[PDB]
């Protein structure tokens, strides 16, 4: 049973396979996988789980929906039973999302007749979020060699960022990040990173910014003054707008805190492109998986 | 037998200053003589040919678990573990259930361990009633009882009122407060702040959050008078902290978990939830300035902190149980720095005995004549590993679990009598 | 419309035609249904959920899942609308798990045009449950007749219990409970079991022991001290390991207050096979019903 | 009240929980010259729908407790013994009910009790035949 | 000594139907035989000439008053009284500071016991968590760590269904139910409801709250089949119900505090607040009706209420902490009832011993061959005082204080070790 929990588990290879599929997904390949998949959404994300379940059913899979965990928190249940239960029902694959940290993971993943699809686990991991921001770069220029690519926002909680710094690294391109320092790792040079201090330095050196969305949360917790400060010291305002080159933006915006509200569709903006590449790289990793 | 003879051994009592090749008469459970070749008719005999003979091994911090979790150790476990170990006197800390917060948990404590009768146990009782850190505890009807300090272990103080005025009733009994030093506004994650929660995203404890707390306490110990002791320092600047104020004749000390000297937070990487522990392991720079800390004189006494949890409790870091076992793991793990030329043997042992002892105000660690034999005999150079057939622990929780280690006690001898045989 | 509410409704014929399918599907039997039907689970329960919906959809069923009520609680509207809304929707089957106890419901039922299976209703039956353990214990020891089962934990509140205690009455197995007194209905009698006041008796006793899911709540009703102290009492705890011969688990288990969390998954435990064989009884229940 | 035409306090359908409270009323009633009237059912033992029998067993419908009308009856008794009042019990239901009655009345104690025909009809068992129509307080034993 | 012989005294086993003038021998603290004139060399000899020898007494109701408020007794202080009053078992109530609702109290209680061994101190556990009536104890834990009873003592549970809930739980373990019956919403205040707080208007208890709770209790035993014992039965109407359900096979047992037996609500007139009791002292009519009672054969045994408290906690009766002390005036107190004609001394002695020990299902109350020697040996004519001089317990809180009383111990055996002696 092949699994994805990690970008950091992904050997170049690897990543060429996925996205060389995820290209002819887009270009209109059909395949029928004849399998089940559980959608287990413990942590709700509309978008993330319709992008999945419309990959899946396209290539003929059954998916079946567990979503808010339906009322979370089974008291006396671990995370292990429940994937156990999935095993036991039959299922092929178990797409998961959920609140904490999966990790360790290798033996348990180990121990399971499953295909895993790791969603979003807490503030670690989302590959095929990564995946996605990667191909859709790489739609865009050709090849991500020698790309200066920077994040913006909440790095510490960010497992989108966690899940594409090591593929963007691993063929070539350039990190840099870019936030309040409160939300930026003190060992972030684990991911061979620039660190700018200052957002506009950031943009000029950039080919592409993603701004990674800023959780309200975040204000409470002392991180950020308010949303409308962050916005004005981070975010994509209309001023920065003509100096920026090309953006992306993985979640749902957070209109007038992480972008301008009448900056989300424009010809800069890779985030409708990014909707668009999710189902052929989610198809391409159910394919990948398949063997 | 009314009289006892470990024969043959080599004898180091770092508080006598007493090195070499004797023999040593135990009698009514006390140190008689020692001399070289000793000899009474029908006086019982222990072989030390080819072994150190030291004193007794003191751990001034041990979970016992008991009351309340016993199912991850108790008196009887515990005691079992430390005897195995070298250890004749182990201090147990307060964070039992119900809390080490009156007389009548210190009495259940006192009169279980005398049931036990293998190793004697010290109990401490709480800063705080409850450990909630809002009201003092009664120190005085506590240390009466048999405390010998107070901690709020594993909880740090947060209000500096709360610590001067525990500091101040505590010098007034004659006894020293424990701290667990830990800003718990820093330190609320599950691993270090550093590489490995930066990688993986795990929330993380601040090494700041510990220092702060240190320099609080030399400070507060500076101009109370009493004496502190620093529970388990893993960095560094701490370190520097700790020095600073002992150059000033403040009465601060502090231990070092062997897990710290042996482990970084990559241990996270290969021992998973084995490695999550309070506070955190720290980076290489670290481990190294703690193995300088202990060469240099900064490090008072080793102390395992044993803290036994079960394996449920032991599998996502997020969900687990901070803490590592090691009463029956700290010699082998102490004795790789004497392997590598950094402490001395006598300095080993002193760690171990009297300089434990005197932290804690006790007349043990010690081979002096008149003082109670509490006797450690073990062979530096001896094989074995910790794993089902060896541990005493009614948990597994270390990251040597399964390993190798070199060092090993032979026997131990509480109050003239043997209480643990290899 | 066939309907299977209780099983206390279930000849001997039924329970052998209906465990002769389940063995059937087990064994790979393959079959069409060309039926619609909606899942109404008003009370969430993935597991269970889950099971009846993978079991649907392998026989071509369409499924529709109502989850929570979706908000439960539509105030004014009956059970009773709720279904003759369902009816008007052309549903085949309604598949329904309810807070409350469905009593009298003969009446109801006779007048409804559906095929309705009860998926668990208050504290009064669970048919399919029981038919699941009943075929579990079958498939493990070849007939039932003359087995001593014991039942430990919550009888009081257990529809699971209500449920297969008759099925090994009917045919031939002894019934014993064991639990905290308060939780022991004064007149179990009418099930015909042995009442343990000490588990080890029981567990020495019993050739399968099926620990019933302890619920937190009991603990503030007053029935129980602690969830510790009742697994000290009556838990699957490793010393019990050794003496117990086989035993079960119908819901999800609470880790250390009904089984030792080692225990879950042993040579000694058919838990994972009563997952496993959820899916061939609720199978051979649509078939059942499907005349 | 009594002085408008009231011939008798009860709290029926709710009990008295509070014997201070019903020791209180039956004083202040019998220096009126009136009855209490008192529905006996401990709430504390009595919040299901139907009897504690072999059909709250079979069925798993919530229970009311035949202890929770005893313990009143003979709080009642007590009561009106102590207090000199007049305590009338409004729908006895079980055997232990009527032996704890006569206990008190053989004392010369002002307790009289009335029964339901419906009691002396039907048992717990004709919830299996009229369903919700069997349904009452206390319930058919 | 490896032998013991109880010589020439008159023996009283009414367990075993035995009387009649036997010695005794007792053999590695255990009953050997018991017949006429028995000798062997050099065996122990007590010389029981002229007195009264029957089984040890047992008291299934003291407070100890251990942990927590030690000030007032303690069990050493507690064990005194108790075997200087023919007491070789006492049961201690769980109304301590903290409460005896874990296996921790429960066990400082039993070793501390153990230390002091004079007399055997079985611990009960409480019926709700902290004694505060909202949350049901762990009974299980409670039972096998040697809880032999639950109770609420001093308060009552107000809840039926929590008593309900008791009940079943605790006959599911095999122990009884003691319950201090007394409806705190009809006995709040501080003495009888009858002629003295008619007189003075101070605030009354009302009889009625005492019975309510044993009609309560009785049906509540009736109904779950649990063993539930009465505490300190006061009054005529409460014996009348007891024997209700008796007669119907029902297992309800109660004890009388001789006091009740002696005093009525008067004696708030004579002695102040040492007359301040729960439940109070009633009129002379409920006196008669509980010396009826033990006559007759409703009542099953005596218990003290053995209920220390300091002299500050007895001037004013409004502000008095309700309690008389008892173990060491029960003998003399209960042989008027003997002197006066009303029951034999055989009957005495079953109410002491036997019927206590059914009452919590010990095998004690016996000498039965095989069982352990706990023997008392006592005077019914000699005269003594309770004073300064003679007092054991810490405090003096008893309407009996300077009075002369007749029937006294001249010794008490435990385990075949003699523990007390005139
Ligand atoms: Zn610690
Ligand atoms: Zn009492």
């Amino acid at each position: 049973m092949r699994s994805l929990i990690s970008s950091l588990d992904l050997t170049r290879e690897e990543v060429e396979e996925i996205l060389k599929y995820a290209k002819e997904f887009k270009e209109g390949k059909e395949e029928t996988i004849k399998a089940s998949a559980v959608l287990f959404f413990s942590e709700p994300s509309t978008r993330t789980r319709l992008s999945f379940e419309k990959a899946a059913r396209e290539l003929g899979i059954e998916t079946y929906l567990v979503s808010g965990s339906e009322s979370s928190t089974v008291k006396g249940e671990s995370f292990f039973d429940t994937l156990k239960t999935f095993e036991g029902l039959g299922f092929d694959y178990v797409v998961f999302r959920v609140p904490f940290v999966f990790f360790p993971y290798k033996e348990i993943v180990k121990s399971l007749n499953l295909r895993l699809v790791n969603a979003g686990d807490g503030t670690h991991q989302h590959p095929s979020q990564g995946l996605i921001d990667f191909f859709t770069i790489k739609e865009h220029f050709g090849e991500v060699k020698d790309l200066r690519v920077l994040y913006v926002g909440d790095i510490k909680h960010s497992r989108v960022f966690r899940s594409g710094a090591p593929l963007l690294n691993m063929f070539g391109a350039k990190i840099g990040v870019c936030g309040p320092k409160t939300l930026i790792p003190r060992d972030v040079e684990v991911f061979k990173v620039d660190v700018f201090d200052d957002v506009d330095k950031g943009i000029d050196w950039a080919d592409v910014v993603i701004w990674l969305r800023l959780q309200k949360e975040r204000q409470k917790e002392n991180y950020i003054p308010s949303e409308s400060s962050y916005f004005k010291q981070f975010g994509l305002t209309k001023e920065r707008f003509e100096k920026v080159k090309l953006y992306m933006h993985p979640g749902p915006v957070n209109r007038n805190v992480d972008i301008d509200h009448e900056l989300v569709y424009t010809e800069k903006s890779l985030i409708q492109e990014q909707v668009k590449n999710g189902i052929p790289v989610r198809k391409a990793i159910y394919k990948f998986l398949w063997t | 037998m009314l009289k006892l003879i470990v024969k043959n051994g080599y004898v180091i009592d770092p508080s006598q200053n007493l090195e070499g090749e004797f023999d040593i008469l135990v009698e009514n459970g006390k140190i008689k003589k020692i001399d070289k070749n000793i000899l009474v008719p029908e006086a019982e005999i222990i072989d030390a040919k080819g072994l150190i003979v030291c004193p007794g091994f003191i751990d001034i911090h041990v979970h016992l678990r008991d009351p309340g979790q016993t199912y991850k150790e108790d008196i009887e476990s515990g005691s079992r573990c430390a005897v195995a170990g070298g250890f004749t006197t182990i201090v147990c800390m307060p964070n039992t259930n119900p809390p080490i917060d009156n007389t009548t948990v210190v009495n259940y404590i006192l009169q279980k361990s005398k049931s036990v009768g293998l190793c004697r146990v010290l109990p401490t009782g709480t800063i705080t009633k409850g450990r909630k850190g809002k009201e003092i505890a009664d120190f005085y009807s506590l240390k009466e009882a048999g405390c010998v300090a107070f901690t709020d272990d594993g909880s740090p103080v947060m209000d500096s009122s709360v610590m001067r005025k525990a500091l101040e009733l505590a010098s007034q009994l004659g006894v020293p407060i424990m701290d667990h030093c830990e800003d718990d506004k820093l330190a609320y994650g599950v691993i270090n702040e550093g590489e490995v929660s930066a990688l993986l995203g795990l929330s993380s404890r601040a090494p700041e959050a510990e220092e702060i707390q240190i320099a609080r306490d030399g400070i507060l110990a500076q101009r109370t008078g009493g004496h502190v002791h620093i529970q388990h320092v893993s960095t560094k600047l701490s370190l520097e902290i700790i020095e600073f104020f002992k150059e000033k004749g403040v009465k601060i000390t502090c231990e070092v978990n062997p897990n710290h000297l042996l482990f970084t937070e990559r241990e996270v990487l290969n021992s998973g939830a084995n490695a999550r522990v309070n506070p955190p392991l720290r980076k290489k720079e670290d481990r190294l300035a703690l193995i300088e800390g202990v060469k240099r004189g900064i490090i008072d006494c080793f102390a395992t902190d044993h803290a036994p949890h079960q394996t449920f409790e032991k599998e996502l870091v997020e969900f687990a149980m901070p803490g590592i076992i090691g009463l029956q793991t700290a010699l082998p793990s102490a004795l790789e720095l004497y392997r590598k030329g950094i402490i001395s043997l006598k300095k080993l042992i002193e760690m171990f005995t009297i300089n434990p002892a005197r932290i804690i105000g006790v007349d043990l660690g010690t081979l002096k004549l008149g003082s109670p034999a509490d006797i450690t005999i073990f062979d530096p150079n001896k094989e074995w590993i910790l794993n089902e057939e060896t541990n005493l622990s009614k948990s597994r929780n270390t990251p040597l679990w399964g390993k190798v280690l070199k060092g090993k006690v032979i026997y131990t001898i509480k109050d003239g009598k043997m209480v643990y045989k290899d």
